[PDB]
Formats: C-alpha cells, sequence, structure tokens
C-alpha cells in the first residue's frame, strides 16, 4: 500500500533491486518470479525486462498483438 | 471386423462421409441441408462437434482439403453453387465463398492434390466442368476461374490423379451417368498440356456404355502406371501406360467383378493403393486384392 | 469550409463526410455501404477495388475521389506502377472500359453481347461473383462522383480514360418500370450473386426513401416527382404517374438544376445553386441533391440487372 510518490524514491527501488539479486544469488528463481509478480501488481512504475521481438520480412514490423497470416500487410 | 453404430441425428438420407488428411476427424452432410463433423476421442469414441446448416438444396459430396492450407472444407448442393468452408478459433466454422455459375446443379466436388497449390473442380448436370485456383493462400475468399471443358453429356463425379511425380501431366477423370438407349461412351481422360496451357482430350473409354455412378484414381506411391476405378453396374479396374498434343495411352481392363448381383454405388481405395472397397444395391462392402500375379480376388465381405 | 457553395455558417449551425452528418440514418447507411464495398475481405482484392474506384470517379472528373482513392491504394500493397495509365494496367481491366463508358454516360445500350464478352473464355476470365461487385463498385463511384459536385464540396487523368470525349446525350426501346422492379425480381438475382450486397443496397434505398420535405405550399407528391422525373429522364416510365404534375410541380429553376447535376456535374456553379429556391434552407436543398445519386443508382442497377438476367434466360 504505497502512494505513487514513496516507490519513486532512489532508496525504495534500490533494495528492492538488491533483495532480487540475493534471491539470484541463492539461485531462487521461482521465488524470484513470484515476487516479481507481487511487486508488479503492486508497483505499476516498474517496467518488465526487455527482450527479444521477431519481426516480419515484407512488412518489416512487429506481430505481437489469418492466424497464419501476418497482421501487418 | 467388428461394426460401432453411430447415432446420426439426421433427418434424411446421409449422402457422404470424408476423413481427415490425419485420420482422426470425419465429416458428413446428407439431403436436410446440413454439414456435421466429428472427432474421435481418447477412448476411441464419436461425438458431434458442428451442426451448421450450409445450403439450400440437398447438400451431396463433401471434402476435406489438406491441412497445410488449413481446416478447409467444401461442398456442393442443389443450390447451384460450391463453397469453401473454413473453422476458425471454442471454434466455429466460418464461411469463405460461394462460386455460383452453373445453371444446373453441382453434383461432384474434388480438390486437387497438394503439388499443382490450391485448386478446386466441379461437374455441373448440363456437363461443363470448371477448375479454381485461389494464389493468395492465406485469404481463401480470392477464388478464380481459369478453366472451363464441355463434357458433351451429363456429369457425375470426378476424381483427381495423385501422381507427384513431374513425368505426369495433371489429369482429370469425368463420371457421366445419361442412360438414354444411345450407346457411346461414358468415361472420358483430361490431360492437361502446358505447352498450350489448357485441357485436352487424351483418351475415351469406348468398353464403357452402363451409366457410370462413382470414379476414382488409385494412389501412386511410386507406381509407374495409372489404375482406374469405376462404379458401373459391375466393378471394373483399368490399368493405363504411357508410351515414352495429349500422350498417347494403353488401356487395358484388369477385373470384370459381378459378385455384387445389384447396381454399385461407390468405390474407394485405400492409402497405399493396393486394396480396394465397393458398395452397392445388395447391401455390404466387398475388398478387392492383387494375387501377385494381375490377378485381383476377394478378400472379404463386410456387412 | 468544406464548401464554397454552401456558406460555413449554415454548416456550422447545422473531408467530405461530414457535410453528409446532417441526416443521420442515410450516413450511417452509406458508411455501412462503404465500409463493406471497399474494406472487407471479398472476391476481388483490395488493390483491385481501389483500382475499379479510380476507374469509375475518373469519369465525371471528380478531382476529389480520384485522390484519396489513389492516396490509399498505394498504402494497400499496390503497384505504383500501374498509375502511369490504363496503358500500363494488366490486360484484366482493358475488358471493363467498354462497360465503364455507359454506366456513366449513356446507360441504354447495355445488352447481353457486353456481359457476354465480359464472361468470355481465354487467359483473363472474370467469373459471376467477380464482376457483380465490379458493377456495384463503378455505379456506386458514379453516384458519389455525381453527389459531391452536387454539393460543390472543396478538398493525370486524362491518362486514364479511353475516348474522353464521350458525354451524355439528351435521349430521344424504352424500358417499362414495372415489369423488372427491384422490390420484386432484382432483389433476388443480386442476393443470390451477393447477399450482403444486396441488403445494405436494400437499407439505403429505403432510408433514402424515408426522407422528409418539411417547407412546402404533404411532402410526398413533391418527393415522387423529383424521383420519377429522373427516372424517366433515363428512360424507365411508370404509366401510372400522370406527367402533368412533372411541369407543375417543380420549377423549371429546379429541373435545369437537376438536370446540370446528373448529367454534367462539372457544370454546376455557385450561380446555378443559388438560382433556384432562394427562400428555404440549405439541408431542404441537400435532400434533393442527395435523392439523386440514389435514383440514379437505382436506374444504373436495373438496367445491369436487366442485362444480366437475359443472359442466363
Ligand atoms: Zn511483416
Amino acid at each position: 500500500g504505497s502512494p505513487l510518490d514513496v516507490l519513486k524514491d532512489e532508496r525504495v527501488q534500490y533494495w528492492i533491486e538488491n533483495y532480487r539479486n540475493l534471491l539470484d544469488a541463492w539461485r531462487f528463481w521461482h521465488k524470484r518470479a513470484e515476487f516479481d509478480i507481487h511487486r508488479s501488481k503492486l508497483d505499476p512504475s516498474s517496467k518488465p525486462l526487455a527482450q527479444v521481438f521477431v519481426s516480419c520480412n515484407f512488412c518489416g514490423k512487429s506481430i505481437s498483438y489469418k492466424v497464419t497470416s501476418c497482421p501487418g500487410c | 471386423f467388428v461394426a460401432r453404430s453411430i447415432a446420426a441425428d439426421h433427418k434424411d438420407l446421409i449422402h457422404d462421409v470424408s476423413f481427415d488428411f490425419h485420420g482422426r476427424r470425419m465429416a458428413t452432410c446428407s439431403s436436410d441441408q446440413s454439414v456435421k463433423v466429428w472427432d474421435k476421442s481418447e477412448s476411441g469414441d464419436w461425438h458431434c462437434t458442428a451442426s451448421w446448416k450450409t445450403h439450400s438444396g440437398s447438400v451431396w459430396r463433401v471434402t476435406w482439403a489438406h491441412p497445410e492450407f488449413g481446416q478447409v472444407l467444401a461442398s456442393c448442393s442443389f443450390d447451384r453453387t460450391a463453397a469453401v468452408w473454413e473453422e476458425i478459433v471454442q471454434s466455429h466454422w466460418v464461411k469463405r465463398t460461394t462460386l455460383v455459375d452453373s445453371r444446373t446443379s453441382v453434383t461432384d466436388v474434388k480438390f486437387a492434390p497438394k503439388h499443382m497449390g490450391l485448386m478446386l473442380a466441379t461437374c455441373s448436370a448440363d456437363g461443363i466442368v470448371r477448375i479454381y485456383e485461389a494464389p493468395d493462400v492465406m485469404n481463401l475468399s480470392q477464388w478464380s476461374l481459369q478453366h472451363e471443358i464441355s463434357c458433351k453429356l451429363s456429369c457425375s463425379c470426378i476424381s483427381w490423379n495423385p501422381s507427384s511425380s513431374r513425368a505426369h501431366s495433371p489429369m482429370i477423370a469425368v463420371g457421366s451417368d445419361d442412360s438414354s438407349p444411345n450407346a457411346m461412351a461414358k468415361v472420358q481422360i483430361f490431360e492437361y498440356n502446358e505447352n498450350t496451357r489448357k485441357y485436352a482430350k487424351a483418351e475415351t473409354l469406348m468398353t464403357v456404355t452402363d451409366p457410370v455412378h462413382d470414379i476414382a484414381f488409385a494412389p501412386n506411391l511410386g507406381r509407374s502406371f495409372h489404375i482406374l476405378a469405376i462404379a458401373t453396374k459391375d466393378v471394373r479396374i483399368f490399368t493405363l501406360k504411357p508410351v515414352r498434343g495429349p500422350t498417347k495411352f494403353e488401356i487395358h481392363i484388369v477385373a470384370q467383378f459381378d459378385n455384387h448381383n445389384s447396381q454399385v454405388w461407390r468405390v474407394s481405395w485405400n492409402i497405399t493403393g493396393t486394396v480396394l472397397a465397393s458398395s452397392g444395391d445388395d447391401g455390404c462392402v466387398r475388398l478387392w486384392k492383387a494375387n501377385y500375379m494381375d490377378n485381383w480376388k476377394c478378400t472379404g465381405i463386410l456387412k | 469550409g468544406p464548401s464554397a457553395f454552401i456558406p460555413v455558417e449554415e454548416v456550422l449551425r447545422e473531408n467530405l463526410a461530414v457535410v453528409m452528418g446532417l441526416h443521420p440514418d442515410y450516413f450511417t447507411s452509406f458508411w455501412r455501404l462503404h465500409y463493406l464495398l471497399l474494406h472487407t475481405d471479398g472476391p476481388l482484392a483490395s488493390s483491385w477495388r481501389h483500382y475499379i474506384a479510380i476507374m469509375a470517379a475518373a469519369r465525371h472528373q471528380c478531382s476529389y475521389l480520384v485522390g484519396s482513392h489513389m492516396a490509399e491504394f498505394l498504402q494497400t500493397g499496390g503497384d505504383p506502377e500501374w498509375l502511369l495509365g490504363l496503358h500500363r494496367a494488366p490486360e484484366k481491366l482493358r475488358k471493363l472500359s467498354e462497360i465503364n463508358k455507359l454506366l456513366a454516360h449513356r446507360p441504354w445500350l447495355i445488352t447481353k453481347e457486353h456481359i457476354q464478352a465480359l464472361l468470355k473464355t481465354g487467359e483473363h476470365t472474370w467469373s459471376l461473383a467477380e464482376l457483380i461487385q465490379a458493377l456495384v463498385l463503378l455505379t456506386h463511384c458514379h453516384s458519389l462522383s455525381s453527389f459531391v459536385f452536387g454539393c460543390g464540396i472543396l478538398p493525370d487523368m486524362l491518362c486514364f480514360v479511353e475516348d474522353p470525349t464521350f458525354g451524355y446525350e439528351d435521349f430521344t426501346p424504352t424500358f417499362r418500370a414495372q415489369d423488372y422492379t427491384w422490390e420484386d425480381h432484382g432483389y433476388s438475382l443480386i442476393q443470390r450473386l451477393y447477399p450482403e450486397g444486396g441488403q445494405l443496397l436494400d437499407e439505403k434505398f429505403q432510408a433514402a426513401y424515408s426522407l422528409t420535405y418539411n417547407t412546402i405550399a404533404d411532402t410526398s407528391v413533391l418527393r415522387r416527382a423529383i424521383w420519377n422525373y429522373i427516372h424517366c429522364v433515363f428512360g424507365i416510365r411508370y404509366d401510372d404517374y400522370d406527367y402533368g404534375e412533372v411541369n407543375q410541380l417543380l420549377e423549371r429553376n429546379l429541373k435545369v438544376y437537376i438536370k446540370t447535376v446528373a448529367c454534367y456535374p462539372e457544370k454546376t456553379t455557385r450561380r446555378m445553386y443559388n438560382l433556384f429556391w432562394r427562400h428555404f434552407r440549405h439541408s431542404e436543398k441537400v435532400h434533393v441533391n442527395l435523392l439523386l445519386l440514389e435514383a440514379r443508382m437505382q436506374a444504373a442497377l436495373l438496367y445491369a440487372l436487366r442485362a444480366i438476367t437475359r443472359y442466363m434466360t
């Protein structure tokens, strides 16, 4: 239950990031995943991981939202 | 062999049943203007999955298309039309097109082999057969008409040749039905002529005079010639060897089976194409196989 | 302002789409028809439909529909090279120009021989389902081209036409009216070859035929007059109507205006617009200049369906 001013602090994010890293050291992957679900549902400011998206060869754009047909062109 | 009766829950005669590519699904149609799809279950049970209305006339032959193009069906009915129904994701089947060109009722519709794209052929009662094509594969609504042939007689059945080689040009068989006492042939062979890009006249079975009621080509799988089947009042099997305009053929007769003492309605081959099936007005199903010396003999009677 | 013919203050008190918004029902019906015709998937491709719209709008020199339509044809996978001219177009639409002639200038010469030559075997053939869409598209675009100039709406071509000096002839084998009517005969045929198109055309036709006229000295008599007069311009003669009321129920200014709009829409001017019925409100002059496209489309569809029906009989 934090209003969106405390969570923006540079201190309140460092503790979460460092706890997540400590959980990485434990190799407690699934516990970290559950904690990420918790943090994401209780903190809109957090932006999830940046990963790969695949792109078409003719349209050139992303496919992420006929099923077989691309949605671009 | 054993049988498992299935509750049709139809309101009229069932005309055809066709199997899926992978053998787990089968589609039914009837003169009650409907199409139903049944899928097998874990305990080998059959149950219905879709019971939607398709046409406004008696629905005849219904076929499956290769799942490389998706789960797309086709049908013909007393309405002088032809449909390309498709299933989309609960799931339901939605129409894609309606080919309305014939002045008389369309009798049979058969998909082409895969190796020539997505095609569809329909024979009309007045004697015109026509080939369609869908160059844009992902939208089954841009259908085009490519060829039109005149058969000078009523058309009842159609059958494609599944020979996948590039030494065999595509060919299509036309089954007539006229009973007028004027003799004349019924079955005719049409062969693609890629030199001129048109279907020609290849051969005509002169020894067939009684009405032809169903036709079928045998799967090849490696055979160097062509085997044909005809559902007349008897069951006949033909063999066609191309000699090295259209190609010249050699037409021989292999089987002259007449132990149905009835009128033979349907014919159906296997996957490996070594055993045949047929049903007649007597009411049972026969199976025929070769005794390794071009000497066919009955191998079962299912009733 | 959208138009230089209607005052901006009048439009505000009451890019060309906002003009038609003063009528709710017809705006909705026309938008539904446009959406099904040009955007939904069907027998033809989207690029070909936009090209058909282009060739059917480049007939009345409507430099508004030959615009956006070519501006959205390019963004749909179209070939940029095609706009060089019909000489660059594939030998599949070249059979359509001869029938595009009379569907915009002189409808009465259509017959079986024209549709037959269109449905002719060879290396480029149409089917029924893929030419009935084309003719409905052509009629819709002609009607829009007439209406846009009918409101004078403010926002190359000659290389897209064959013999561009054709024009419309005054007139004088007439078409008898209640021998082949839409509500009985044509509706069944269009529905059989094109189910959804028939229903949308039907809704459009009754929606346009339920609009009132308010200011009148019985807002039905002038409606019937302005509805049958444009029909007898094209050749359909209703025997029941007494045609004295046609001249006795519409000022000569109204007659010259409606003929100028429906025949040579490029000829209308602000003086031509204002010279008739200055004592009214512009929606009254819109509901009249807006039914003429409907009557034109009805007559064109009836003639085309009479031409096609004979080909099967
Ligand atoms: Zn793409």
